[PDB]
């Protein structure tokens, strides 16, 4: 994280701001990694 | 003999061909990949790519006046 926010302030206004770094406009797809238990007997955690 | 002069003009202005002509080249190239490399400091850098132009030129200018005083006199 030090290193990336180093980086991070170290280029500004770059080609598209990189590619993994890139706001990119118009947002029509989001993926998401939701993480939950292998197993059952958590309680509300899984529900939540 | 009589073309002394003529020569004399011709090499000047060669020589302040050759050396601030390579000069200017090096302070462009330079300067246009430090502009690539950071647009946000170009005003800057630019002034100074200038100042060296308005410097080696310069140079280039006294040699092209001097062979024009030897071209009249």
């Amino acid at each position: 994280r030090e290193v990336m926010a180093n980086l991070t302030a170290r280029v500004v206004g770059a080609a598209r701001r990189g590619t993994l770094l890139e706001k990119r406009e118009t947002v029509k797809s989001v993926a998401l990694l939701v993480v939950t238990p292998d197993r059952g007997l958590c309680g509300s955690l899984v529900a939540n | 003999m009589e073309g002394l002069n003529l020569v004399a003009t011709a090499l000047a202005v060669g020589l302040g061909a050759i050396g601030p002509g390579v000069g200017i080249g090096i302070i462009v190239s330079g300067a246009v990949q430090a502009i690539g490399r950071n647009p946000e400091i170009e005003n800057r850098v630019v002034t100074y790519m200038f100042i060296g132009i308005a410097f080696t030129e310069a140079l280039a200018i006294f040699g092209l006046v001097i062979a024009f005083l030897i071209g009249f006199g």
